[PDB]
């Protein structure tokens, strides 16, 4: 048996680009006190991207990207500043479902303190951002494969408003769809779960157990 | 009318030269050569003898060279000399001169 | 023909600023940034020489500067001049002007 | 009610308080009507929407339509 | 060329505002709101200076203010005025006056 | 107006032999539009009397022949001579000549 304790934001999504890289040891990218940006929608586009970037290099911190996807030109900008003026930038894709995409990053944002980009109804556009809606991390780790991001800080009656929320949800929730426990884990962590993982020689040891 | 690199426009048509884009915007950030663009922004280095029209004399064209101009974002054409770009657009496409 | 931010229009353009659209409307209800259309009372900022046609001589524009003016809906291009937005008609293209004085009483 | 009027509805009710709420009607085709007229009488009048007297919604008055309590 | 509510059209435009649509018709019988639908008599209340092109001078509109006119079903451009609907069309456009 | 290899154009017409056209193909493999030709380097080799219009009298043609001139991409029809490609375009549709002499 072992017994992990997951607290943080931590879902299994890796950077785009391998140039990203920070550490060269362990091939992560690490980064402290960083901003974070949602974005809903697609960023191919430049004049979304660029003042997101502005603001970053104006406050000096590292910046990692949320997003449905980060491609076309907007991605030769963030690895052209990152290779050839050490830009802290990181970008990864969205957890990845498709109406789930929406619940998961709206909880990040809500976690991070900050909002999301593109459309629910009322769109905020990328081109007009301002410092207090992006994100703020006290530590973000990535690898190839995923994302941990630590000590995100935004309104504790707010999160607990929406841990309220998703319990309430889930309870009445006639449902094979497990995921909105994996929501629940994601935005009750740095508050905390615990997942026990138990062992023994074979499954049938293992589910009786 | 008058000419540049050994080339004359004909009748209403004014040469120009795109001035050199945004590698740098504003803050600090870098953008790559081509991203998504032309440069409205460029300088007359040429211009025709005029279209003739709207009479039976000649009207010359309403720029005279080297003046800074804006151009629209679809029309005229390219051309190159000396493996250098510029571009060839009618004098009534024109949308605006620069003043100092 | 006069000029505007170092930007001089050509032949028969006027260029105009659009006046900002409404955010806030009667009463004291505010309305989201989709709900506006491109707003179509303007002031225009600067004129062209005029059109030489109709004639042998040029012709002058029909607006003067700092005129109140009312656009059509469509055919405008936009420029950009210090990093904000103006827009450039065709003199013909206007279709109303807005007067600045009074006849009786 | 969705569209543009909900958009106006929020973000503008997240504004210096003002209490606004949008519900779907009771609905499923021919019996919402019944319904509306039912709640419409015993909050004393009310009609909007295609019509037999026909009531647009631009055209409102503050004794409109029907009255309320809680 | 003539104005009204602060208002002047320009070059060949005229400005009119729609005759009220009738509720009571022919028979005795009333009809909704939504029944029509744009008016085709309008009644004319601002007037453009004229169209430059029909000569080296100015050639003045057809119709007077506050002549009595037939629209056609199509054209014109609606305007809104302190808070009124007027509509706005050129004056070739304009098919008929009714005298007086 | 003047001829070449016993053909003259008419109106407004000029007679131009263009070097070689093929830029769709290199060698044998297909390219991507770059402007992959929108501007043809040619010599004039023939010019018409000149177009009746904007008078009562004919207006002769802004280029003499001899001259090296820029076409554009598109409207030029091709005729051939003595089993020799060369194309003929409107004197209005002709974009450029190239000068000779400071």
């Amino acid at each position: 048996d072992e017994l992990e304790i997951i607290e943080g934001m931590k879902f299994d999504r890796g950077y785009i680009s391998p140039y990203f890289i920070n550490t060269s040891k362990g091939q992560k990218c690490e980064f402290q006190d960083a901003y974070v940006l949602l974005s809903e929608k697609k960023i191919s586009s430049i004049q979304s991207i660029v003042p997101a970037l502005e603001i970053a290099n104006a406050h000096r911190k590292p910046l990692v990207i949320i997003a449905e996807d980060v491609d076309g030109e907007a991605l030769s900008t963030l690895v052209l500043n990152r290779l050839k003026v050490g830009l802290q930038v990181v970008a990864v894709k969205a957890p990845g479902f498709g109406d789930n995409r929406k619940n998961q990053l709206k909880d990040m944002a809500i976690a991070t303190g900050g909002a999301v980009f593109g459309e629910e109804g009322l769109t905020l556009n990328l081109e007009d951002v301002q410092p207090h809606d992006l994100g703020k991390v006290g530590k973000v780790i990535v690898t190839k494969d995923d994302a941990m991001l630590l000590k995100g800080k935004g309104d504790k009656a707010q999160i607990e408003k929406r841990i309220q929320e998703i319990i309430e949800q889930l309870d009445v929730t006639t449902s094979e769809y497990e995921k909105e426990k994996l929501n629940e884990r994601l935005a009750k962590l740095s508050d905390g779960v615990a997942v026990l993982k138990v062992g023994g020689t074979s499954d049938v040891e293992v589910n009786e157990k | 009318g008058q000419a540049f690199r050994k080339f004359l426009p004909l009748f209403d048509r004014v040469l120009v030269e795109r001035s050199a884009a945004e590698t740098v915007t504003k803050g600090g950030i870098m953008l790559p050569e081509k991203s998504q663009g032309k440069v409205l922004q460029a300088t007359v280095v040429a211009v025709g003898s005029g279209s003739k029209g709207k009479g039976g004399e000649i009207q010359p064209v309403s720029v005279k060279v080297g003046d800074k101009v804006l151009l629209p974002e679809y029309g005229g054409t390219k051309v190159v000399l000396d493996d250098k770009d510029y571009f060839l657009f009618r004098d009534g496409d024109i949308l605006g001169k620069y003043v100092d």
